[PDB]
């Protein structure tokens, strides 16, 4: 149960990297949860075809057309963490107030580039007398190539 | 749907007894293409920067996690004209070698 | 040899307004525990998604229960303390009405002071068991801060 | 929360201060929880190939929710005045 | 002939700030269990539709209880550990301020070391019973590292 | 006359990767039950609104608890088996990491074979109880496959 | 579910087939649930006497919801590719 | 089928000229050899 014996290829460490600086930031966090959502839209109309041609010609159709009817929407990422110190909190809020901030988040094995903070919560209570609970959400700005 | 000129175990033009430069058809063209792609190195391709495998920054350098090597190699296996998806990547690092195995899926 | 006796101990209870000068407790009941308390948990911990451990600080109260022989003077004094309603009188800012101080002396000589607290439950009429005797009255306190001075 | 390490014992938690006369109002408030919420909305456009682009992000005012206990009457009407102030 | 006796057990706790050198425990209470722990839970399972099974890793803590005689020096030292405040003691973040390492020895000679954890709960004052004695105090720890020390 | 004794029972435990050759169990505890298990319910039932009965088939695991004498070689072997994290090594598809099979023989001669399972629970450190001895360590398994040839 | 009586022991419960090449994709997927939903809406017209008439019914695409567990990393890549395929 | 109608009879209630609107199917480890269904009907036209 030792931990700190992290297996290779799947090391569960959350690394957040500024997109222009390319140096890790907010390495003071202790994250408890990560969620990834990858939606898409699918056509919902009856659609029409010729349906009396040669078999392989019709197989060429019903492709390309299906491509017109599946278009990928952005990626949503959610995390939950506890922030121990102060400077990390103001750094996050400063990044939030900027319109021109992007980050690359790395989970156990999933890479997501060109993200941006959309939602942020902070909660303080007698359950934690020297820390605060955080709920940040990111969303992909542009798709990769 | 692809083609290439056959090469030997060293990447030169290989000529038959007739000396004919042969246009290899699919599948083995894909194998030759992926073999050349995985060996191309990053920062060598002019007119296309950030293409290749980062051997000197991700594998040969001292590294913590070793998922970066998997991601880079999977990307270089991709970007080929014909590759559809990657079935398995193992990354053994047993012994002093850095063992890499891969199986890819094509349209054919 | 270690001495863990409880005979010869004493309690002095001081209340902010109801009992400005304080009163003393000497007749502790025999069927139920004279002085009891609940554990103190000023710490917590949470698990991290990699399997790690993180420990913080938590706000924790202190709870104390005392028992006396029914019909003694201590029982009537504690009844008077229990009937004191926080609605009446006033308080200084950030003080809590009837900030009660409790000073307990161990028979060895070491003593302990507790403050920032109040009485919060107890009996109202006496209980007569089936043997024909009366159950020992038990009252519960609560406190916010404490101390320890175990030298004498 | 780390950061400042003062060694002052009786410091002060949450307090509202008037930004005009540097004065405290309703200083005798027993606070229980404080919740701070940030919100923003990013406008996205649905392209032709199948991707989806984002062009800018808009930030709205934040909100703070406080849960308190009022130990008297003066705190209650002080809170009322705090709300009615324009 | 297997000797499972617990006579001669010693324990040493070293702290990062409060006790940089550490102290040792040798007076273990009589009424209570001198040392114990809860069962470790590092694995899980669930059910499929083909009828099969699926096993996976899981995060797991470890909690240890230690009991001592009330009025002993070791009780005072553990009381000092419990009174430590987590907010104070300026240090780098994420490294569990005031890490406490526990080293335990058996009569056989086997040594085990546990680290990456802190004290969690314990009594604040002494407790009296109807028999007239004082209860043996208990203290609970939590650790993070299972240093596989079972040396002969 | 029917003989229902348990003296003369052995268990051979082999794991897929950690213990490819297997090890044997011989020193079973005396205070706690050596072999225990929970009821197997592979069926269920439901009521129709007319008062009828409907019975179907349900997925059901098997659980077993094995207790050993603390400090023996069996205890350290099971501790090693428990510390085996599932992150390491590699598995065949649809197999579960460390598919452990356990073959237990009744003293009569009848044998039972269980497979497709792992280890769940166990004690990280030994427990010294009131009397001054060490509690018998207990571990739990979960299996999903069945056999048994109770004639020999 | 009755119907077929195989007598084959090791059969297969759930499988996704590539309808172009008759190929299995993400064959190594432990499955926790499978939910199937149908939906339709019937258009009703509100008459004069007090009754209500329906003329026809419309059917929308069905939706299938499956919950899985990925025992490795290759399965995660396979799932992502399954989503991105167009 | 757009042209399907049924008459459902409960303990004592008759409902004629019905039509399926919603249908659900669930498969779980609770039932390993059956499936749970959630059908819904609606009256097409009133009786005379």
């Amino acid at each position: 149960m030792n931990s700190f014996l992290k297996s290779i290829l799947n090391t569960p460490t959350l690394t957040i990297r500024d997109d222009v600086t390319k140096l890790p930031v907010w390495k003071s966090l202790q994250v408890k949860k990560v969620e990834i959502y990858s939606p898409a839209s699918v056509v919902s109309k009856p659609l029409a075809t010729k349906d009396q041609t040669e078999a392989q010609v019709y197989t060429e159709a019903l492709d390309i057309d299906v491509k017109n009817g599946k278009i990928i929407q952005p990626v949503r990422l959610r995390i939950n963490a506890i922030c121990p110190d102060l400077s990390t909190v103001e750094s996050i809020m400063n990044a939030f107030n900027d319109n021109t901030s992007t980050f690359a988040i790395t989970s156990k094995s999933i890479l997501a580039d060109k993200m941006a903070i959309m939602t942020l919560d902070v909660d303080q209570s007698p359950d934690m007398l020297n820390a605060a609970e955080i709920n940040m959400e990111f969303e992909q700005v542009e798709p990769p190539v | 749907s692809t083609s290439t000129i056959r090469t030997g175990t060293n990447n030169d033009i290989l000529l038959d007894d007739n000396g004919n430069m042969v246009i290899l058809r699919d599948v083995e063209a894909c194998a030759q293409d992926v073999r050349a792609a995985m060996l191309m190195r990053t920062g060598e391709n002019i007119f296309d920067v950030n293409s290749g495998v980062g051997y000197f920054e991700y594998i040969f350098s001292p590294q913590k996690s070793y998922d970066d090597a998997r991601k880079s190699i999977a990307d270089a296996i991709l970007s080929s004209p014909d590759v559809t998806g990657i079935e398995q990547l193992d990354i053994d690092i047993t012994g002093e070698v850095f063992g890499v195995d891969a199986k890819v899926i094509t349209i054919h | 040899m270690i001495n863990v006796s409880g005979f010869g101990t004493g309690i002095v209870i001081v209340s902010a307004s109801s009992f400005p000068m304080g009163f003393s407790l000497s007749k502790f009941a025999d069927d139920e525990s004279p002085i009891s308390s609940k554990e103190l948990e000023p710490f917590g911990y949470e698990m991290l998604y990699d399997g790690g451990l993180f420990a913080f600080d938590k706000a924790a109260p202190l709870e104390v229960s005392v028992s006396v022989i029914a019909g003694s003077e201590d029982d009537i004094n504690l009844r008077i303390l229990l009937n004191s309603k926080k609605g009446s009188f006033r308080f200084l800012p950030g003080i809590i009405p009837d900030m009660t101080t409790l000073v307990a002396t161990l028979p060895d000589g070491g003593r302990t002071v507790l403050s920032n607290g109040t009485i919060l439950k107890g009996p109202a009429i006496d209980t007569i068991q089936n043997t024909g005797r009366r159950k020992g009255n038990t009252y519960t306190f609560v406190f916010g801060s404490y101390l320890g001075a175990q030298t004498a | 929360m780390l950061g400042i390490f003062t060694s002052l014992l009786s410091s002060r938690s949450f307090s509202i201060v008037d930004q005009n006369t540097n004065q405290l109002v309703a200083a005798d408030l027993r606070i229980s929880r404080v919740n701070t919420r940030f919100s923003s909305v990013g406008q996205r456009h649905m392209l032709e190939d199948g991707t989806t682009k984002m062009d800018s992000r808009t930030i709205h005012p934040m909100e703070i929710i406080v849960e308190v206990f009022c130990p008297s009457i003066d705190v209650v009407d002080q809170i009322n005045q705090l709300l009615l102030d324009r």
